[PDB]
RNA sequence: GAAAUUGUUGAAAGGGAAGGGCAUUUGAUCAGACA
RNA sequence: GGAAUACUGCCAGCUGGGACUGAGGACUGCGACGUAAGUCAAGGAUGCUGGCAUAAUGGUUAUAUGCCGCCCGUCUUGAAACACGGACCAAGGAGUCUAACGUCUAUGCGAGUGUUUGGGUGUAAAACCCAUACGCGUAAUGAAAGUGAACGUAGGUUGGGGCCUCGCAAGAGGUGCACAAUCGACCGAUCCUGAUGUCUUCGGAUGGAUUUGAGUAAGAGCAUAGCUGUUGGGACCCGAAAG
RNA sequence: AAAUAUGUAAGAAGUCCUUGUUACUUAAUUGAACGUGGACAUUUGAAUGAAGAGCUUUUAGUGGGCCAUUUUUGGUAAGC
C-alpha cells in the first residue's frame, strides 16, 4: 500500500483534438502538431492549443479590433493571426491594408480587406510564410463577455443578472431588490 | 531494460568507480594500521575501575 | 462481405534475432572428480555399477571402463552429475592416453573393432587393481544402500 | 534582519566574497574536548525509597 | 561533407579524459574518509592519555526507514511522513540532522526506524537500489552519466561523488539528496530480531533512534 | 436518440442512478413553485430576488405599439446608404448634395448618439433625437430634421 | 416443438442435505508437425 | 611485562550447494580487457546431448483427496439471520415522449440570424425555390412622465501568452491580445448645484456624489442538433383509506 | 500558570536617496497617501516536499449513522 497524496490516474484535463470531426480541421492540427514539436517556436505551440478550443473560447475577433491592434507602435506590417473567425464591423471607415490570417473568414470581412489592398490567407499559407512564426501578432477574442456569462456567480450582493426569461417591472424586482420590499440583494 | 547490480557483476563495478581496481590491487580493504602506542592518563583508567 | 476487411495485416516478415553476448567457457569440474578415480553410477543400465573414471571429453562427458571382464561396464560415457567419486584411487600412466574421444560411439548385432579396443586398455589396468588386496571383488560387486545408512554423514 | 543584513552585503562584498546570507537552523554540535583536570567526575547510584511523611 | 571519419575521437577523449577525472576524485576520497576516520581514532587515544575526553560531532547525517504500513495514521505524522517521502512500508530517505528536522523526527517516531548510517552502507544502498529523479520517471542510475546530467551544475560527476555529498552533507546535499528516489527497501533477510516492532527500539522494541544499530537492519533488507 | 442515453447504461443496478437510501418518490417537495416563501425560501432569496410583491403601478390595456421607438446610434449611422453610393458620397464632403436619409423609412423612432462619425455632413429625418446626437451631427455639419 | 417437469437406457457418486473455489490423481474425452 | 582470544565492525577478499526467472529480438550506449586486430559475463540465454511428431504435453469433463466456501435480492449503524419477497419454467414486465428552459459540446452563418404560417414547384407528405413581415440580438435605465453610452490614441497602474529589436549565449528592452486586480470616464435612477434665458412659472446649462442599475467603454448573436440537468404533464412501474 | 492546540512574520508585491501632484492635514512644503528618475540577484534572504500551479461552469448521490483510544456531561449502571 502507498499513501498517495495526489490522486490516482488523473487526466490532464486539457483538450488534444478538437471535439470536431472536421477532415479540414483535423488536417490544419496534423500540420501544426508537427511544427509545434520539430521547430520549438512558440508561436507554433500557441496555435496547436488554440486549435483544440471550443466555439465559446475561439470567440469572434473583428476588423475593428485587428484594425486597432495594427496600431500599437511596431506592427503595421504585421501577418496577423486569429485561429477563430474574424468577423466585419462597420462601425470603422478607415482600415488599414495588412495581410491576416484566420480560420473562417466572414463575408463582410474580405470586403474590407481585399478591397483595402489587404490579404486574407488560410493558416497554411501562414505557415510557409511563417514557418516559425516569424513578425505575426495573434489576437484573441473577448471570452468573458457572452450572455451566459452575466448569470454566474449570481448570489446575493454580487449584483449579477438573475437568470429570467421575461425581463421589466413586475419580474424579480420587487423583494429583496428594493428596502421598501424587504431588504435589497 | 535491467538494472544489474554492482558488488556482484563485476564489470559494472567499473563502468561507475573506476577507482574499483585500485583497492582491490593496494587491497586496501584491509589497509593495516599504523601502529602507534600512546597510552590512558591514571585518572581516566581510575575512574572507569571505580565502583 | 462476411467479416469487411481487417484494415491491418501484421507483416509477415521475419525480423533477425538479436545479436546475444553469451559466449562458452568450459566446465570447471568439481574436485572430486580427477581420472583414476572409482566411481558409483546412479542412472542408466548401469546404475550401481562401480565403475572408473579415465578422460573428461570435449562434450563434457566422462570416460569410463568396467572394466568388461570384472562387471560387463564397456568403454562408454555418464553424466558428471549422475556419479559420486570415492576417496580410493588408481594409477593412469601405464595405460593408454588418447585413443578414445566422442566419435568413437558415433556409429554406422554387436561390433568387432569395438571389442578389441576393450581388452586393449583392459589389461594395462587390471595390472592395477591385483596391486591392492580386495579390490577387483569390490568392483566386481555392484553398489546398494542398507538400511539406516544416511548419505549425509557417510564418507567416502 | 535586513538592515544589517546589507551592512554584511557590503563589507562582505568590498574586503572579499563568503556572503551567507539566509538564516540555518540550530546545528549539530561539533567535536570538543572536556578535562577532568579539575574537575574528576562524581559517581551516582540510584536512591532507596522512603517515606519521610 | 563527411564528419563521420572527423567526430568519434573528439567525444571520446571528452569522455575517457572525464573518467580519469573521477579516478582522480575517488582516490581523494578514499583518503579523504580515512585520514578523517583516523583522525577521531587518535584524538579519543590522546584525550584519553591527556586525562580529558573527546566527544566526537554529533551526527549530522541520519537515515530513516518508513516500519508502518498505511492505514490509521493520525493527521500530523500522516503530513510528516510525506514531506520526508516515506508514503510506503520499508521505504528511506537520508535527512540532514537540523533542530528543523531533529522536531520532524520526534512527531514520526512512533512509524519509522533510524538511526546513523555507515559509509559501507550508503554505498550498497545507492549502488544497490539508487534511483534518481528526471521528470518524476524513477530513473535507475547505472552511469553516471545520468548523475553529471542533473547534478553536474553542483559539482557532482560521478556516483561516489554523490555519496560523499551525503555523507559530508556538503553544501548541496538537499538538491543532491532530493534527487534520489526513496529507497524502495525490501523486509530484512533474517527478520527484525523482535517479537513485536511498534515499541520503542530502547524497550525491546524496533521503532525510533537506534543509532549505529540502522546499518545491521538496512543491509539485511537491502 | 435513445442508446446514447443513461438509461441503457444504469440497465442492471438496482436503484438506476436515483439512490437507495432517499429513493426517486414522486414529488418530495411540492409540486412546481410550492413552498417558495417556506422551505424553497433560501433558493429564491438568492438566484431571484425581487420575487415576491409588487412594484410598480399598473397599466390597463397597455398596447406596445404605442412605445415602438426603435433606437438608433451614430456608431452605426451610416450604415443606411448603400455600397454603390457609399464608394461615390464617401468623397465629396460637400454642404451642398448632403445625403439625406429617412431612418423612419428605415425602421427607427429615435437617434442616440455613441459612436462618431466621419465629418461627411448628411441630412437626418428621424422622430426623436438625444441631445448628443444632434449636438454632434451639427459638429459635422449635418443637420437633424423632424418628421412623424 | 424450448423450459419447467417425467419414463426408459447408459456412466458415476452417496456414514444427519446438496451445490461452489484453488490444486492434483484416476477415468472419459478432445487436441499436437513436412528435404 | 608481553601475547592470544571474545565481542563489534569493514573489505570494490576468495569460494562450494539449492531455487524462480530468459522479458527484449539487426545496429547504435557506457565500459572492461588488448600492443593491435579484436575478445568479453559490458543497453534481458545461449550451447551440447537425448526422448516425442503420437497420444510427450496440454485443454475439457466427471469423480475422489487436502484446505476453503452460510442465501440471494432488500431496508438497515448492523442480515446467514428466529427481519421482508422468493416452490419451479417459459413469455411479458419499469426514467418514456412532449412544452418551455440552464450548462456543455458539435455545426452553419455572423451584427446579424431564423427557407418549411404562407407562396412557388415537383419524379408528390420528400426534394428544391421565394416576397412581406414576425421572433431573438444590436441599449440601457427609471414606478412612471422620461432621458439615453468617447476629456483621453475608448484613459491611468500592476500582471500578462505571443510577436519585434540588441546580443554565440545568460539575459535586456519594446510592444503587449485574452484574462485578473485597481483607479478613472461615459449613460439611466437618485439627491444636490440652478447659468444664458422667460408665456412668473415654464426652461435646466454648468458642476457634482461614503447612493444606485441585470449598462457603455472597437458589438456576439441567432438557428439546428446531442448528452446531462430543470418545471408542467399518468411523468420510472404497480399500490390507498377516501371525494 | 503549563503541555497540546492557536494569530502573524521570514523580502524584488523588497530597502533606501535628491524631489513632482491634491480640493485632504499642518503654524509651516508640516504631514498624509500616490508617483518620475536614481542606488543593491551566488548564500533571493530559515527547514522539508511538490505525478505543477491558479481558475471556472455544470451536475449526482447525501442530509437515519455506528465503533475504538484519549478528553467528557447526564445516569447506580447499561451492548444506555
Ligand atoms: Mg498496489
Ligand atoms: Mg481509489
Ligand atoms: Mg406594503
Ligand atoms: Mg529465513
Ligand atoms: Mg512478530
Ligand atoms: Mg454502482
Ligand atoms: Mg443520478
Ligand atoms: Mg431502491
Ligand atoms: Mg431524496
Ligand atoms: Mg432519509
Ligand atoms: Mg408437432
Ligand atoms: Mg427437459
Ligand atoms: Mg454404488
Ligand atoms: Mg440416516
Ligand atoms: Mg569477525
Ligand atoms: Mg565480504
Ligand atoms: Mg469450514
Ligand atoms: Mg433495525
Ligand atoms: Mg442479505
Ligand atoms: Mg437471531
Ligand atoms: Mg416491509
Ligand atoms: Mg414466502
Ligand atoms: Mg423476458
Ligand atoms: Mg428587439
Ligand atoms: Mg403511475
Ligand atoms: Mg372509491
Ligand atoms: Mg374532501
Ligand atoms: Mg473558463
Ligand atoms: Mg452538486
Ligand atoms: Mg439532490
Ligand atoms: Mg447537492
Ligand atoms: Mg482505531
Amino acid at each position: 500500500g502507498i499513501d498517495h497524496t495526489s490522486k490516482q490516474h488523473k487526466r490532464s484535463g486539457h483538450r488534444t483534438a478538437p471535439k470536431s470531426d472536421n477532415v479540414y480541421l483535423k488536417l490544419l492540427v496534423k500540420l501544426y502538431t508537427f511544427l509545434a514539436r520539430r521547430t520549438d517556436a512558440p508561436f507554433n505551440k500557441v496555435v496547436l492549443k488554440a486549435l483544440f478550443l471550443s466555439k465559446i473560447n475561439r470567440p469572434p475577433v473583428s476588423v475593428s479590433r485587428i484594425a486597432r491592434a495594427l496600431k500599437q507602435e511596431g506592427a503595421a506590417n504585421k501577418t496577423v493571426v486569429v485561429v477563430g473567425t474574424v468577423t466585419d464591423d462597420a462601425r470603422i471607415f478607415e482600415f488599414p491594408k495588412t495581410t491576416v490570417a484566420a480560420l473562417r473568414f466572414t463575408a463582410g470581412a474580405r470586403a474590407k480587406i481585399v478591397k483595402a489592398g489587404g490579404e486574407c490567407i488560410t493558416l497554411d499559407q501562414l505557415a510557409v510564410r511563417a514557418p516559425k512564426g516569424q513578425n505575426t501578432l495573434i489576437l484573441r477574442g473577448p471570452r468573458n463577455s457572452r450572455e451566459a456569462v452575466r448569470h454566474f456567480g449570481m448570489g446575493p450582493h454580487k449584483g449579477k443578472a438573475p437568470r429570467i426569461l421575461s425581463t421589466g417591472r413586475k419580474f424579480e424586482r420587487a423583494r429583496g431588490r428594493r428596502r421598501s420590499k424587504g431588504f435589497k440583494v | 531494460v535491467l538494472k544489474k547490480n554492482p558488488l556482484k557483476n563485476k564489470q559494472v563495478l567499473l563502468r561507475l568507480n573506476p577507482y574499483a581496481k585500485v583497492f582491490a590491487a593496494e587491497k586496501l580493504g584491509s589497509k593495516k594500521a599504523e601502529k602507534t602506542g600512546t597510552k590512558p592518563a591514571a585518572v581516566f583508567t581510575e575512574t572507569l575501575k571505580h565502583d | 462481405s462476411a467479416q469487411k476487411a481487417p484494415k491491418w495485416y501484421p507483416s509477415e516478415d521475419v525480423a533477425a534475432l538479436k545479436k546475444t553476448r553469451k559466449a562458452a567457457r568450459p566446465q570447471k569440474l568439481r574436485a572430486s572428480l580427477v581420472p583414476g578415480t572409482v566411481l558409483i553410477l546412479l542412472a542408466g543400465r548401469f546404475r550401481g555399477k562401480r565403475v572408473v573414471y579415465l578422460k573428461h571429453l570435449e562434450d563434457n562427458t566422462l570416460l569410463i571402463s568396467g572394466p568388461f571382464k570384472v562387471n560387463g561396464v564397456p568403454l562408454r560415457r555418464v553424466n558428471a552429475r549422475y556419479v559420486i567419486a570415492t576417496s580410493t584411487k588408481v594409477s593412469v600412466e601405464g595405460v593408454n592416453v588418447e585413443k578414445f574421444n566422442v566419435e568413437y560411439f558415433a556409429k554406422e548385432e554387436i561390433k568387432a573393432e569395438r571389442v578389441e579396443d576393450q581388452k586393449v586398455v583392459d589389461k594395462a589396468l587390471i595390472a592395477e587393481i591385483k596391486k591392492t588386496p580386495l579390490l577387483k571383488q569390490y568392483l566386481s560387486a555392484s553398489f546398494s544402500l542398507k538400511n539406516g545408512d544416511k548419505p549425509h554423514m557417510l564418507k567416502f | 534582519r535586513v538592515k544589517a543584513n546589507a551592512a554584511k552585503r557590503a563589507e562582505a562584498k568590498a574586503q572579499g566574497v563568503a556572503v551567507q546570507l539566509k538564516r540555518q537552523p540550530a546545528q549539530p554540535r561539533e567535536s570538543r574536548i572536556v578535562s577532568t583536570e579539575g574537575n574528576v567526575p562524581q559517581t551516582l547510584a540510584p536512591v532507596p525509597y522512603e517515606t519521610f511523611i | 561533407a563527411e564528419q563521420v571519419a572527423a567526430e568519434r575521437a573528439a567525444r571520446k577523449a571528452a569522455n575517457k579524459e572525464k573518467r580519469a577525472i573521477i579516478l582522480e576524485r575517488n582516490a581523494a576520497y578514499q583518503k579523504e574518509y580515512e585520514t578523517a576516520e583516523r583522525n577521531i581514532i587518535q584524538a579519543k587515544r590522546d584525550a584519553k592519555a591527556a586525562g580529558s575526553y573527546y566527544v566526537e560531532a554529533q551526527h549530522k547525517l541520519v537515515f530513516v526507514v518508513r516500519i508502518k504500513g498505511i492505514n490509521k495514521i493520525p493527521p500530523k505524522p500522516r503530513k510528516v511522513l510525506q514531506l520526508l517521502r516515506l508514503t510506503r512500508i520499508n521505504s528511506g530517505t537520508f535527512v540532514k540532522v537540523t533542530k528543523a528536522t531533529l522536531e520532524l523526527l520526534k512527531l514520526i517516531e512512533p512509524y519509522v526506524a533510524y538511526g546513523y548510517p555507515s559509509y559501507s552502507t550508503i554505498r550498497q544502498l545507492v549502488y544497490k537500489r539508487g534511483f534518481g529523479k528526471i521528470n518524476k520517471q524513477r530513473v535507475p542510475l547505472s552511469d553516471n552519466a545520468i548523475i553529471e546530467a542533473n547534478l553536474g551544475k553542483y559539482g557532482i560527476l560521478s556516483i561516489d561523488d554523490l555519496i560523499h555529498e551525503i555523507i559530508t552533507v556538503g553544501p548541496h546535499f538537499k538538491q543532491a539528496n532530493n534527487f534520489l528516489w526513496p529507497f524502495k527497501l525490501s523486509n530484512p533477510s533474517g527478520g527484525w530480531g523482535v517479537p513485536r516492532k511498534f515499541k520503542h527500539f530502547i524497550q525491546g522494541g524496533s521503532f525510533g533512534n537506534r543509532e549505529e544499530f540502522i546499518n545491521k537492519l538496512v543491509k539485511s533488507m537491502n | 436518440p435513445s442508446r446514447f442515453t443513461k438509461t441503457r447504461k444504469h440497465r442492471g443496478h438496482v436503484s438506476a442512478g436515483k439512490g437507495r437510501i432517499g429513493k426517486h418518490r414522486k414529488h418530495p417537495g411540492g409540486r412546481g413553485m410550492a413552498g417558495g416563501q417556506h422551505h424553497h425560501r433560501i433558493n429564491m432569496d438568492k438566484y431571484h430576488p425581487g420575487y415576491f410583491g409588487k412594484v410598480g403601478m399598473r397599466y390597463f390595456h397597455k398596447q406596445q405599439a404605442h412605445f415602438w421607438k426603435p433606437v438608433l446610434n451614430l456608431d452605426k449611422l451610416w450604415t443606411l446608404i448603400p455600397e454603390d453610393k457609399r464608394d461615390q458620397y464617401l468623397k465629396s464632403a460637400s454642404k451642398e448634395t448632403a445625403p439625406v436619409i429617412d431612418t423612419l423609412a428605415a425602421g427607427y423612432g429615435k437617434i442616440l448618439g455613441k459612436g462618431r462619425i466621419p465629418n461627411v455632413p448628411v441630412i437626418v429625418k428621424a422622430r426623436f433625437v438625444s441631445k448628443l446626437a444632434e449636438e454632434k451631427i451639427r459638429a459635422a455639419g449635418g443637420v437633424v430634421e423632424l418628421i412623424a
